[PDB]
């Protein structure tokens, strides 16, 4: 009989909790590719001719 | 005349500032900026006799801060090389004369 509505209020109280997301990302560098160059004193002169 | 009276001796002696671009395989807007920093430094650091090792370790230690740590350019008289390179790092041009200078990036 102690215990009155006006005595005694129960509020119930929660905290916004952000929903668990599991994502999968894989990253990989750009393509690289063998060079070969041979350079000659003609070939050079050649360009500048 | 003109092209009859020129020589290879003497066409070398007539231009030394000429620029040719045997190679190209990295973007337009880069290349500009490498070709202005590689012409200049070479230039500076040619002293009384060209040094290969002199070239190399100016234009190494401006390449490196200039786009990425690990850089690697190579000038010689004459060679043969095969280099694996990422897309658009590698820049291949031969100032007139008796120099080839070979640039990518690893």
């Amino acid at each position: 009989t102690l215990r009155n509505k006006f005595n005694y209020n129960t509020r119930e109280c929660q905290t916004i909790n952000p929903s668990i997301r599991e994502r999968g990302v894989s990253t990989e560098p750009p393509p690289s590719d063998t060079i070969c160059g041979n350079i000659t004193q003609w070939e050079i002169f050649d360009a500048y001719y | 005349k003109a092209v009859t009276d020129m020589d290879i001796n003497e066409l070398r002696k007539l231009m030394i500032g000429k620029a040719i671009i045997n190679s190209s395989d990295m973007q337009g807007d880069l290349l500009q900026e490498a070709q202005d920093v590689i012409q200049s430094g070479i230039e500076n650091n040619s002293a009384p006799v060209l040094n290969i090792e002199a070239a190399c370790k100016y234009i190494k230690e401006n390449l490196d801060k200039k786009f990425g740590p690990t850089w690697q350019c190579i000038i010689g008289e004459g060679y043969a090389y095969d280099v694996t390179v990422q897309n658009n790092t590698l820049l291949f041009m031969f100032y007139n004369g008796n120099l080839a200078v070979l640039i990518f990036k690893s």
